[PDB]
DNA sequence: AGCAATTTAAATAGGGAAGATAAGCAAAGGGTTGACGAAAGCC
DNA sequence: GGCTTTCGTCAACCCTTTGCTTATCTTCCCT
């Protein structure tokens, strides 16, 4: 027995489009799983999965180059060079209207759940982008599978993410089978021995290289199983769909 | 030391006619100006294509735009406004120095009989292309700055001497020799006959069900301004072995006859322009042809 | 970021004519202070254009 | 002061012409966006 | 003894010019 809260038409601008070194565009499912665990921390409603779809999404720039951001002189000790233009590190920006659907388990009324999600989203930040606007979130429940599809079709219109898996690698199949690659998680390289320059000193830290899976965009109504669009934190330091690989 | 023509050298049209609207009047009450509508008819016949003696009898249905005089009016009226513009050697896209040396190579061109041939082509009714074939008389009325001129019988092939064409051509050549402009409001009255068929200009349409599609201004039969202007500039009797006046072209070229009368005999416009800018003294007819091209207009470069 | 992904992806997606991509010069004006691959491949690295399909508003 | 009838059938066919052309110029700029290494005054 | 400023150091390309998908609709039935 499943419960969901849907925030439709989440207009967000200033999204850090740099998903990884080789992916620029839509934020991956690690971003929205991070947003889900962020509310698990601030609001206390513990979130299993998030199904996110893109209503609108434009990467700022041309069709072959992204619009770089005019950097500001914010480091310490480079005064004197501040009159000249700051050097640009690559961070593409994008705008996106999203539709989010969080699997939550809740025991109180739907009004306080909607208010808690609204108070989170008013202080949230989708992929480094300020949430410009969002409709009032609404609670829908998936008692059975037809009710699961009711929740699924309540995200209309949006293009959700379905996992199609890795055959050999990322570049090969992106040309061959023409699917989109995105960060489904990370791979740990080395333990980090210096916790002085970090957010926490006690949380263990690892250098990571983003693993990618290959995904497709399908409209939420054309997705047969809603579990193939709900991304959640898998126990391989990755994220994964509940329904597995989309067929 | 040859003065090469710039690639960007272009002259504008300095004889600008309007679209010649075609009305129907009687020969008596020419103020009863009723407009000739283009109708559309579909006509059955046979296909008689040169290389098809098999489709010969099968049949041929064609949708053609037609325009006719109404059966209560025997006179076609053609109304348009020629606009002779001066400043004829300032190329609006050309270089300064090449157009200046072409201007000071062509200051002594006889503009008088150039203007006479233009106004004669207006007055004899060459702007009526097929609308003159079959006509008891052709009356051309030209209003030139509050001065009405009347023209009854002028053979179009040769430029006969008369005082009214010369009178209009006086200020037309005064415009073409210097600054300013002159407007010629032309009204043609062809006594075609009761219910006679008139000939407007035809448009080119590529993927259309109409076999022939005439030019229509809000449904009214009309001639294209380029056809009227071609009939203005049909003054060239100065090419090699000239028998009839042809349109002034940079190559002396006509499309229907499939021959260029000035290509391959070093009498084309570009060779005489390079001669004018390099000290070759031009003849009077040769200067007049080059200046007629300069007021026809065109880009001459490369 | 994986360096093999950047270099081999740029070489392969230029080789296999995959033009659903962005191109970014990493080091800036003079990328030799960044990285030897940024120093030599001055034309920019190929990354995937990860834009999703849009929803047409008029429907 | 509303009442206005029902069915029945709507033409078979033959044709939709090809031949021509579809300009040549000349332009299309760069200006900022550099991090390590190394002298070298300065707390 | 670092420390912060400014000047000197080290380079060199082969590019390509839209789809990715493509929207949430009536049979029984009796009241």
């Amino acid at each position: 027995m499943r419960k969901f809260i849907i925030v439709k038409n989440v207009k967000v601008d200033g999204i850090n489009a740099k998903s990884s070194d080789i992916t620029v565009g839509m934020p991956p499912a690690t971003t929205f799983c991070g947003l889900g665990e962020t509310m698990s921390i601030k609001t206390g409603i513990v979130v299993k999965a998030v199904s996110y779809g893109s209503v609108k999404f434009e990467v700022r720039g041309s069709r072959f180059n992204t619009s770089v951001t005019k950097f500001a002189w914010q480091d310490r000790g480079n005064g004197g060079k501040a009159n000249n233009n700051s050097p640009i590190q690559p961070k593409p920006l994008a705008d996106g209207v999203f539709t989010l659907c969080f699997e939550v388990e809740w025991e109180d009324c739907a009004e306080v759940l909607v208010d808690k999600v609204t108070n989170f989203i008013n202080t949230a930040r989708i992929a480094g982008g300020t949430i410009a606007s969002f409709n009032k979130p609404f609670v829908k429940v998936a008692k059975d599978a037809e009710e699961l599809a009711s929740v699924k079709n309540a995200m209309m219109p949006c293009y959700v993410v379905v996992d199609c898996g890795v055959e050999v690698n990322i570049f090969e199949d992106a040309v061959n089978r023409k699917l989109q690659p995105m960060v489904n998680g990370y791979k740990k390289l080395e333990k980090i021995v210096d916790n002085k320059h970090m957010r926490d000193k006690f949380t263990p830290a690892y250098l990571a290289t983003p693993t990618y899976t290959m995904i497709g965009y399908k409209m939420v109504s054309n997705v047969d199983n809603f579990d193939q669009a709900l991304w959640q934190y898998g126990e391989n330091t990755k994220v994964k769909t509940i329904g597995g690989i989309y067929n | 030391t040859k003065l090469k023509a710039p690639a960007v050298l272009a002259y504008s049209r300095k004889i600008n006619p309007t679209n010649a609207l075609m009305f129907a009047v009687n020969w008596s009450d020419r103020d009863n100006t009723t407009a000739v509508m283009v109708g559309t008819k579909t006509v059955a016949g046979t296909q008689s294509v040169r290389g098809n003696p098999n489709d010969a009898d099968k049949g041929n249905i064609q949708t053609v735009n037609f325009a006719n005089l109404p059966h209560n009016k025997n006179t076609l009226l053609v109304k348009y406004n020629v606009k002779f513009v001066g400043d004829v050697f300032k190329a609006e896209l050309g270089g300064g120095e090449y157009s200046n040396t072409l201007q000071t190579a062509l200051e002594n061109t006889d503009f008088g009989t150039l203007a006479y041939r233009y106004v004669y082509n207006i007055a004899a009714g060459r702007t009526l292309w097929r609308n003159r074939v079959g006509a008891e008389s052709i009356e051309t009325v030209i209003t030139v700055n509050d001065q009405t001129f009347t023209f009854s019988d002028l053979l179009v092939n040769e430029f006969d001497e008369d005082v009214d064409v010369a009178e209009i051509a006086d200020m037309v050549a005064g415009v073409l020799s210097g600054e300013g402009f002159v407007t010629l409001k032309v009204e043609h009255y062809m006594l075609l006959g009761e219910g006679s068929e008139v000939f407007p200009s035809q448009e080119f349409v590529e993927n259309s069900k109409l076999s022939k599609q005439l030019f229509d201004l809000n449904g009214q039969a009309a001639m294209h301004d380029q056809k009227i202007g071609n009939a203005i500039r049909t003054i060239d009797t100065w090419y090699e072995d000239a028998t009839t006046p042809i349109a002034v072209e940079p190559y002396g070229s006509v499309v229907r006859n499939g021959v260029a009368y000035r290509a391959g005999n070093k009498t084309d416009l570009f060779t005489l322009m390079d001669g004018a800018v390099n000290g070759k003294s031009l003849t009077e007819e040769d200067q007049m042809f080059v200046t007629a091209n300069l007021i026809r207009g065109g880009v001459f470069g490369g | 970021g994986n360096a093999h992904n950047l270099i081999s992806g740029t070489e392969y997606l230029w080789e296999h004519k995959y033009y659903n991509t962005f191109t970014q010069k990493l080091g800036g004006s003079n990328p030799q202070n960044c990285t030897h691959a940024c120093n030599k491949m001055r034309g920019g690295f190929k990354q995937f254009n990860c834009t999703p399909p849009q929803v047409e508003d008029n429907y």
